[PDB]
């Protein structure tokens, strides 16, 4: 039902938007690592201990 | 299309909010309603932490009171917080008040009369809340005004005899003054709402008191910036308060607790309501003391029909002006006199300015217009 | 000249001269609906990308 | 006419719109690594020798 | 009351700038100061001698209160 | 009505004009009415070229309160050449409604 | 002032004196009602409401 999706040209817009989306999944691994203070990616780099 | 203009939601934020109509012109004293709306959800998030670990029953209202300061964690930044919140308050009340005044703002009929009941019903929730500490001025300022509440000539004595429980002061006494002050400041959200209301039919007032239709700006992004940032500058001195100086504006004899017995040197109440106790002491009796007391805030309902004058704001009436500000004057002389004991010299200058406020509204201020009004040919 | 136009070179030359710059406007008549100078700016950017 | 550096951040993130978001989250790093030189210890230097953790050697060990 | 729907005007012209292209501070403490020295001489007049009035009746005051004691 | 010391009234009338300000932002006496029922249809009668010069002072003064400034002197309403442009028109509205009130009473 | 005084006025307050005091005294009998008004409760004696 959902080949609304399907279209020769349709895919071509998911190669022009993931080059902005492939980075805000790596705020979630920055931005919480602030918040909540995870100890686990605080081993990561020598910057912070 | 436009999902802000057809979305049935984001119309009512949009017509509200971002979409409407201002002046250009508008000053810094068209600020202290929205401070005045960030002062009120404040007071209600901190007090609905305060009444997790309150107990309303006189011989532990006290000591649950210290028990928060010294043992539950950030209990004493709150409790701060909200006892300066609340000078907070009726600071920006008092600047948002003269303001309408000043520029003739009382001429929106509609949204005058509902904020004269919005100003009795935040001087009744703060004196609620005066008394749940349950210190020596917590118990001589409930007294005082009840046996002052028992000078009703047919009922007095009725009601005096129904807020303490039945009785005299005991656990059930403040139970009924602890949920009247849960109460209303949520009657207060209500009925802030209904005022705004009646704000939106004509849009604002400007200080030139002129209409300003040609003249229109929209509130985004103007004046959500102007707010934000006047904001930002009430939170930096509520903070200098809370954290350099806590204790500055109350009274060190709250710090003993409530002894019938014992005695307290002097009764002076919060500075807020000063001027209203210095009207009462000049009057030799206790029928026509409350009568007085409660006359000095009904004369603001008078103001649209003692306008005599052609314009609608002072900007352009310089012997109004005059007049505006020996009126200011006159209420902080009221202020300093509440707080003085009662001899000589600071009982006719109590009486002698009690009588100069109600001559300037009824009086003097309807007849200053006229003459404006002829010296201009109209 | 024509035939060399394809699609990433119609997105990058309008990136180039359209988006994030300040447009010049001129207006005659019933215009008091035209929108704020600010409002027509912020139109020349999407906060997504 | 040699500009000054204004624009090194103009053209590669910050015109994207999102950094511009993003820098609440991205942008919230080493800060509290940075002004903490700042407050704390400005904080135990004008009080020298009156807080706990200064006095407190000397009643410590046994 | 919205937009297009105020007012009539006929035969006025607006001329605006860009805030980019614009300076954020032209002059701030040369025509700062004595703009507001124009608007303090405005209304100085007006509005302090009441706060006079309230400070010669402080002064007298507190000065009989003081003597009302000790002789 | 005083026909001796009517210079002396002269010149009240003169201190009291400069006194208060709205001739330092190029505005006339009639711009600063307040606008009950009454006057706003004694403004839907005015011919066409008073209406336009009016909607352009009170434009040009709202405009410079915004900016805390003000005009020019030379440029400042004297009080000889300020015109009472809506003063007839307002006099026959008023008139009108004191015909319409002894009407309904008797 | 003038503009509310005539034959008029008070016209219809006298044809709402009694449509007035029926605004008064339902409203005035309607705050015994409410709060248990007992030095008016046994005004007349038929009303032994409290137990
Ligand atoms: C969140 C939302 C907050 C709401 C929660 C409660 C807050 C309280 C509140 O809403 O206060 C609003 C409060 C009453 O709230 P409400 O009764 O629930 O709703 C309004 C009703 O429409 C009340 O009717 P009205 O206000 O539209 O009446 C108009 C006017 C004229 O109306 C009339 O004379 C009668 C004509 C027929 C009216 C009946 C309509 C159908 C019912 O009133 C009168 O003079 C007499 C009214 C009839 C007798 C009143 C008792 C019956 C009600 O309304 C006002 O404050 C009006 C302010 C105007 C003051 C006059 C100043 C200008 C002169
Ligand atoms: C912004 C306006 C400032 C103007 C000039 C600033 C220069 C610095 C000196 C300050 C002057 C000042 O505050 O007073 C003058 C200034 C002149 O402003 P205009 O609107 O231009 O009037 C034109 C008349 N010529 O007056 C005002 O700002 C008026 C202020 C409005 C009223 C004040 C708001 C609240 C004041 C006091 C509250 C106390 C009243 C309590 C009421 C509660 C009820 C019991
Ligand atoms: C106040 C805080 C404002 C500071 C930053 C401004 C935030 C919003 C701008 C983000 C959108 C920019 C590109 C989008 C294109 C566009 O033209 O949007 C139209 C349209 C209208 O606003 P703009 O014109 O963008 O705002 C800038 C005008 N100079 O976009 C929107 O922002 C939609 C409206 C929703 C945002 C609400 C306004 C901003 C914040 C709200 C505070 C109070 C306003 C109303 C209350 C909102 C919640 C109760
Ligand atoms: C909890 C109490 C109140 C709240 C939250 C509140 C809120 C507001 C807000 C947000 C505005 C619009 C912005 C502004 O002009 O500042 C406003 C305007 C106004 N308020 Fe209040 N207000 C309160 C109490 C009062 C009181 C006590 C009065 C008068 C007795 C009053 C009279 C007015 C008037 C006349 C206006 C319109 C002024 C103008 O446009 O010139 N309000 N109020
Ligand atoms: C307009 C809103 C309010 C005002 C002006 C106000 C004012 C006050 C004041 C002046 C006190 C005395 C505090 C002191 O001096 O020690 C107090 C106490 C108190 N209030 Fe409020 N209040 C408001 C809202 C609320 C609300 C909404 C609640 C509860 C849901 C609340 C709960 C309490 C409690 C529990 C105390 C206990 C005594 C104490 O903590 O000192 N308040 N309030
Ligand atoms: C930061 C911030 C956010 C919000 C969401 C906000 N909202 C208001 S209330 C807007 C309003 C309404 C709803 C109706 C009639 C008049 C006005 N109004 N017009 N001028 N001014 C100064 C007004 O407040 S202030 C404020 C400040
Ligand atoms: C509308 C209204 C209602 C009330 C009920 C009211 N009451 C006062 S004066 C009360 C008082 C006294 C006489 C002595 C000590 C302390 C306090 N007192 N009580 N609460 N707060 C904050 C105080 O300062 S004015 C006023 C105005």
């Amino acid at each position: 039902m959902l080949s609304r999706f399907l279209g020769p040209r349709y895919r071509e817009l998911a190669r022009n938007w993931i080059p902005t989306a492939s980075m805000w999944g790596a705020v979630g691994a920055v931005g919480l690592v602030w918040a909540t203070d995870w100890r686990l990616i605080l081993d990561w780099v020598p910057y912070i201990n | 299309t436009n999902i802000r203009k057809s979305h049935p939601l984001m119309k009512i934020i949009n017509n509200a909010f971002i979409d409407l109509p201002a002046p250009s012109n508008i000053s810094s004293w068209w600020n202290f309603g929205s401070l005045l709306g960030i002062c009120l959800i404040l007071q209600i998030l901190t007090g609905l932490f305060l009444a997790m670990h309150y107990t309303s029953d006189t011989t532990t209202a006290f000591s649950s009171v210290t028990h928060i300061c010294r043992d539950v964690n950030y209990g004493w930044v709150i409790r701060y917080l909200h006892a300066n919140g609340a000078s907070m308050f009726f600071i920006c009340l008092f600047i948002h008040v003269g303001r309408g005044l000043y520029y003739g703002s009382y001429m929106f009929l509609e949204t005058w009369n509902i904020g004269v009941v919005l100003l009795f019903t935040v001087m009744a929730t703060a004196f609620m809340g005066y008394v749940l500490p349950w210190g020596q001025m917590s118990f001589w300022g409930a007294t005082v005004i009840t046996n002052l509440l028992s000078a009703i000539p047919y009922i007095g004595t009725d009601l005096v005899e129904w807020i303490w429980g039945g009785f005299s002061v005991d656990k059930a006494t403040l139970t009924r003054f602890f949920a009247f002050h849960f109460i209303l400041p949520f009657i207060i959200t209500a009925l802030a709402a209904v005022h705004l209301l009646f704000l939106h039919e004509t849009g604002s007032n400007n200080p030139t008191g002129i209409s300003s239709d040609m003249d229109k700006i929209p509130f985004h992004p103007y004046y959500t910036i102007k707010d934000i940032l006047g904001a930002l500058f009430m939170m930096l001195i509520l903070l200098i308060l809370v954290l350099f100086s806590p204790d500055l504006l109350g009274d060190p004899d709250n710090y003993t607790p409530a002894n019938p017995l014992n005695t307290p040197p002097h009764i002076k109440p919060e500075w807020y309501f000063l001027f209203a106790y210095a009207i009462l002491r000049s009057i030799p009796n206790k029928l026509g003391g409350v009568l007085a007391l409660v006359a000095s805030i009904l004369i603001l309902i008078l103001m649209p029909m003692l306008h005599t004058s052609k314009q609608r704001s002072m900007m352009f009436r310089p012997l109004s002006q005059c007049l505006f500000w020996m009126l200011v004057a006159d209420l902080i002389t009221l202020t300093w006199i509440g707080g003085q004991p009662v001899e000589h010299p600071f009982i006719i200058i109590g009486q002698l300015a009690s009588i100069l406020y109600f001559l300037i509204i009824l009086v003097l201020m309807p007849i200053t217009s006229i003459i404006e009004n002829n010296l201009l040919k109209w | 000249r024509i035939a060399e136009v394809d699609a990433s070179v119609v997105r990058e030359v309008c990136s180039k001269y359209f988006y994030d710059q300040c447009p010049a406007v001129a207006g005659l008549g019933p215009i008091e609906q035209l929108p704020d100078y600010n409002r027509i700016r912020s139109g020349m950017f999407w906060l997504r990308f | 006419a040699a500009p000054t550096l204004t624009a090194r951040l103009y053209s590669l993130l910050f015109r994207r719109t999102s950094t511009f978001a993003l820098t609440i989250a991205v942008g919230a790093l080493f800060f509290e690594r940075a002004f903490d030189q700042g407050a704390d210890a400005i904080y135990e230097h004008i009080n020298q020798g009156k807080l706990w953790k200064h006095i407190k050697h000397k009643y410590e060990n046994k | 009351r919205e937009f297009g729907h105020l007012t009539r005007m006929r035969h006025v012209i607006t001329y605006s700038l860009s805030p980019f292209e614009q300076r954020a501070f032209p002059h701030y403490f040369t025509k700062g100061i004595p703009n507001v020295l124009r608007r303090t001489r405005a209304c100085i007049l007006r509005v302090a001698p009441p706060f006079v009035v309230f400070y010669l009746v402080y002064t007298w005051g507190t000065q009989e209160f003081e003597k009302s004691k000790r002789k | 009505a005083v026909a001796a010391s009517s210079k002396w009234l002269e010149g009240i009338r003169k201190w009291y004009y400069n006194a208060a300000g709205f001739n330092k932002l190029g505005l006339m006496r009639d711009d600063t009415i307040y606008e009950d029922d009454d006057v706003k249809e004694a403004i839907r009668r005015l011919p066409e070229n008073l209406y336009n010069d009016r909607v352009f002072r009170i434009k040009r003064a709202l405009d410079l309160t915004m900016r805390q400034q003000i005009l020019p002197k030379e440029q400042w309403t004297k009080y000889e050449e300020d015109k009472f442009y809506l003063e007839p028109y307002l006099k026959e509205v008023i008139r009108e409604r004191k015909e319409r009130e002894e009407w309904a009473k008797k």
